[PDB]
């Protein structure tokens, strides 16, 4: 019934930087029954703030919360690396009792940088048991946001590629994508050209990177 | 108490009903359970905290020593310090008791006065499609579904598309 | 043998009582203390400053130097000044000590 | 002082009944003033709150009313535990499930807050069996060349169930690795990738081989990798 | 001992926020007011009735 | 006042009934007079009794002499201990006097809630079988012995004995 | 409120009824408009106008003066002086401040209870001559002129002059 919706979806923000996360809700929110949550990567969910204003057990002055009704926020004043994690907003009512939101990631990080584009046919190992498998690389970019699409013969393949992103890197704090066309052998050799188009804010025009089969 | 709801005409309390301090219990065809008001429990939650805070807060002391020394020869005003002193216990004592004495009270009927109104607010939308079967409940004269008891609660009851069904029913 | 809807409140398990003033004992579902009745037993630092302890000495013979307190070592501030019930090494020899009260009310910090 | 220990099988034929069981230590799960929950995080539909006990000198339960009907939460006083039981268990139902305890009406006032969380266990449904993995390379070449260096992989295929764990010459290199986390595929097995890069004199003077061990099924393959 | 602390009686120190205090008359510091009173229970929820 | 029964719907109290402050006035063909509800009254006695107590007791003194005596040389702190006679004097004559007034306005109030409370009472428990007549009275419409008096005034009033009796004597008037 | 009229079942106030704090608002065949209760504003005046006066009025005080002088030897009795000035200060802030706190709580219930009491006064004379539509407000079964209306709010409404009337717009 109650629906939470927080804003924005990723925070990029660098450390020290001073960040402000907001949590609206569809209907009015009992003050006290509102509450944040951080989850930072790999663990579990941990209470940091609960009743709106509210710092819990062992949380830094740092954090602060805040709002009434319909609209609320989380300020974090001084960012330390350690509050890279993921954080949620959670109320109550009696009707849909216990309801969170999408949660906000604090991704601390900046200096954009474009990928290097790698593509890689399928093998003929591969072949030879009737799949086909071509994997299209981006490498150490950053932000995340980028578009890989595929063309086959100049036509825009849909609905048969999965991509995988890896987490942000510990040093330069990039990331890295794969992006995997797999068809059957028989759509594979019914085709000649096989292209990856990678369109990326760090590139001024999109980059194509392609092969014949059987060469 | 002053208003009669609590230790009144509601006997007693829901040890089940761990939502808030104010609430409802219902039953109907497809389940029952209880469930809090966290409208009233929170305007309740915001005013008793309010009430605690300007207790403790409209108290606020500068640094002071209270020690005094006179030696034998002034005894006079050592005993003119001692009932500066004595004087301030006396005081500060009289009102905190009195203070305590009285804010309880008041709480207790305040949550009285909420109890009271959750009930009229409940009583003025069901006019006579419930019966008030007294101790705080009322029994519909009619089927009531967990879409018509969230409404009652929400204050949206929609007492006219009722009242064809409980007309027949009260017979 | 319709449905029903019933108005109420809360109740748990709690002991506390307080005092109105109609009723004493009442038990109540949650208080709060207004009254501070615990202490660490422990002489602590004034305002972040430590405090000037004198030991078996007075401040008559603390700022005198008797040679018992010559010991103390006399550091550069203090919040507020420590005796003893016991503490009576001060005028060693007899006399009158002359505004020896005021004298400590200006000491004191 | 308080601690919850979560246990349970982490993979579901998916038409069973899901169980999951948390022991606690420090609290008491008849204890009044806290309400013992349970809670998933799907990466499809976020954090979930499924259902809470508590017992006030009786035993209560309330579901989520999206389930409502295949889920249920019984306790046992002797061992001081609580467990979760999804019958009618789909593939939404695979997430990481926490057990969590609800602390509301303490000072300052009121607030249902969730303090305590469980390490949190993931439990997977899937049809099909274990199965091993196949490995292809990924092979560079001329034309593989953006700037000065070049990169190569693995391609890790129909694999059940997680994890694989993917080394480079026997952990000699590290650096530039990329072993990306794995995808489900339509079929139910899972797929992974793990690249790597390095100057392009090496290729032909050098040599790589990628190490894939998939130890639910006892299968360990080490594949070179060679240009065109 | 090594403490610090805002408030300091004979018998000891008070870490509190609590408008009362019934430790000792003589303090020094931002303190409480001394009453004689040994419980000041403000009551903040309803009458307990299971 | 503010429950609105104390010179409220209830204009007026009774001098007849000495055994208590709250209590009834019937009349049916056994007899009539007046009598008291003891558990309403022996309630507002052991609250304002706590009251007064809790008034008087909380003030606690000691064995203390005010007498001062200085000489012609010591006129300031002469003054000084003037000005703590004299501050303790303005505090406790505006407290005393502040804390009757609006002790005695709660003690009224309190009379005033009983009185309601009690009517409350009577009502939710003749819902269909009396008429509210104004005024703190109720009309039945049915035979109420002393028996039945006996068992309102103690809170056992059978409901279902006379809903009969008075459904037939209420369509009778609406004619 | 407490009694739960003012942002109670009568949701809000009227900016229109310029004569008192309490009134009406009628409509009938003849007319509509506001009109305060002057029996209940006055009581309600001179009510508040006897504690604000009481608040005052109880503070009676002397002729004093409070500067003194101490040299430099004097710093115990000195600081004596302080502890008193310091001492009364904390206790008469304190005092105002929570009396005005308190008291202005009581204030605005009393309002709470005359609206409530002037409710249940009007409510008591149109027992079922009228419908209760809830917000404060009641619809006639009956033709009521500005004789009706007028003997309402001044308190005689006959209810067996229009009872035989509103028993049959009943239906
Ligand atoms: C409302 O106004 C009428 C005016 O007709 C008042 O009626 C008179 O009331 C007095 C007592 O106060 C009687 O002595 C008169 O005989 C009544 N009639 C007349 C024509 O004066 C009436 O009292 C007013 N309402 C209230 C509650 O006093
Ligand atoms: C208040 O109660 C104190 C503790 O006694 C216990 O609790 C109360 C509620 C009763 O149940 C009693 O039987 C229990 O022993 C007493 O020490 C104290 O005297 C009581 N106060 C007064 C004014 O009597
Ligand atoms: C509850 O009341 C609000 C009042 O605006 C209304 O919008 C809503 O439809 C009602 N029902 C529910 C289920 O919220
Ligand atoms: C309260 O809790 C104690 C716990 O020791 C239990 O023994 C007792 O029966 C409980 N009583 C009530 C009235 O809740
Ligand atoms: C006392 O306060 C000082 C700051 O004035 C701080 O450096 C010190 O660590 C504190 N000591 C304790 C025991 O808290
Ligand atoms: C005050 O005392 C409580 C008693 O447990 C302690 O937990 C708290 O840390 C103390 N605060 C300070 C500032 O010493
Ligand atoms: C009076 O009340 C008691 C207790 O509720 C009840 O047993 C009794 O029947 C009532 N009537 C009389 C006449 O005692």
């Amino acid at each position: 019934e109650i629906v939470l919706t927080q804003s924005p979806g990723t925070l990029s923000l660098s450390p020290g930087d001073s960040a402000t996360l907001s949590c609206r809700a569809s209907q009015s929110v009992a003050s006290s029954y509102l509450a944040w949550y951080q989850q930072k990567p790999g663990q579990s969910p941990r209470l940091l703030i609960y009743a709106t204003i509210n710092r819990a057990a062992d949380i830094p002055d740092r954090f602060s919360g805040s709002g009434s009704g319909t609209d609320f926020a989380l300020t974090i004043s001084r960012l330390e690396p350690e509050d890279f994690a993921v954080y949620y907003c959670q109320q109550f009512d009696s009707s849909s009792m216990y309801t969170f939101g999408q949660g906000t990631k604090l991704e601390i990080t900046r200096t954009v940088a474009a990928p290097s584009v790698f593509i890689f046919p399928p093998s003929d190992e591969q072949l030879k048991s009737g799949t086909a498998s071509v994997v299209c690389l981006l490498n150490n970019f950053y932000p995340r946001e980028a578009k890989v699409q595929w063309k086959v013969d100049n036509a825009l393949q849909s609905g048969n590629s999965q991509e995988s992103v890896t987490e942000q890197d510990s040093k330069d704090s990039t990331y890295s994508l794969s992006s995997t066309l797999t068809l059957s052998k028989a759509d594979y050799e019914k085709h000649k050209l096989y292209a990856c188009e990678v369109t990326h804010q760090g590139l001024s025009s999109p980059v194509t990177k392609s092969f014949n089969r059987g060469e | 108490g002053l208003f009669g709801a609590i230790a009144g005409f509601i006997e007693g309390g829901w040890t089940g009903m761990v939502d808030g301090w104010y609430g409802y219990h219902h039953q109907n065809e497809q389940g029952s359970g209880y469930a809090a008001d966290l409208k009233s429990t929170q305007n309740a939650i915001d005013g008793i905290t309010n009430k605690v805070n300007s207790v403790i807060e409209k108290m606020n002391t500068q640094f002071t020593a209270v020690g005094k020394e006179f030696n034998h020869l002034e005894k006079r005003i050592e005993n003119l310090n001692k009932k500066v002193d004595d004087g301030f216990l006396d005081i500060w004592t009289y009102n905190a008791e009195l203070l305590v004495l009285l804010e309880n009270e008041r709480t207790l009927d305040y949550h009285d006065s909420n109890v009271k109104n959750l009930y009229e607010k409940v009583r003025s939308q069901l006019k006579n499609n419930a019966k008030e079967i007294g101790n705080g409940c009322f029994e519909f004269y009619h089927k009531c579904d967990n879409t018509c008891m969230e409404s009652v609660k929400n204050g949206t009851y929609d007492y006219p598309k009722y009242s064809e069904e409980a007309k027949l029913n009260r017979e | 043998p319709g449905d029903t809807l019933c108005i109420g409140y809360h109740a748990n398990n709690s002991t506390d009582t307080v005092d109105t003033v109609l009723e004493k004992n009442v038990t109540v579902t949650h208080s709060v203390n207004l009254l501070e009745d615990k202490h660490n037993g422990k002489l602590c630092k004034l305002r972040g400053v430590a405090p000037l302890h004198l030991g078996k000495c007075n401040i008559a013979g603390w700022i005198l130097g008797n040679p018992e307190c010559e010991s103390l070592s006399t550091a550069s501030s203090w919040s507020y000044i420590v005796e003893t019930p016991s503490s009576d090494n001060g005028t060693c020899y007899p006399g009158d000590f002359i505004d020896y009260e005021e004298l400590r009310e200006q000491l004191s910090s | 002082q308080v601690q919850l220990q979560q246990s349970g099988p982490g993979l579901v034929k998916p038409s069973q009944t899901l169980s999951l069981t948390c022991a606690i230590s420090g609290d008491s799960v008849s204890s009044n003033s806290v309400a013992w929950n349970w809670i998933r995080q799907s990466p499809s539909r976020g954090l979930e709150w499924l259902g809470r006990t508590y017992f006030r000198s009786k035993w209560y339960t309330d579901y989520a009313e999206s389930l409502k009907s295949r889920m249920t939460i019984n306790p046992d006083t002797s061992k001081n535990e609580f467990s979760l039981h999804l019958k009618s268990v789909t593939s939404d139902d695979t997430a990481v499930y926490y057990c969590v305890r609800g602390i509301i009406f303490n000072w300052p006032l009121g607030g249902w807050s969730f303090d305590l969380w469980g390490r949190g266990t993931l439990v997977s449904v899937s049809s099909p069996s274990t199965k091993g993995p196949s490995v292809f390379p990924l092979a560079p070449s001329s034309k593989s060349t953006s700037g000065g260096t070049a990169a190569l992989g693995c391609l890790v295929k129909d694999y059940f169930p997680e994890p694989v764990t993917v080394s480079w010459n026997s952990g000699a290199l590290t650096s530039g690795v990329h072993t990306f986390p794995a995808v489900l595929q339509s079929s139910g097995l899972y797929s992974l990738s793990s690249v790597v890069t390095v100057p392009s004199s090496s290729l032909g003077t050098q040599t790589y081989i990628c190490n894939v061990n998939h130890k639910p099924s006892n299968t360990k393959v080490d594949k070179r990798v060679e240009p065109k | 001992h090594d403490c610090n602390t805002t408030c300091q009686t004979p018998k000891g120190a008070i870490n509190t926020s609590l408008p009362f205090q019934n430790i000792h008359p003589i303090t020094i510091g931002k303190c409480p007011k001394y009453v004689k009173s040994t419980k000041l229970r403000l009551a903040t929820g309803l009458r307990n009735i299971p």
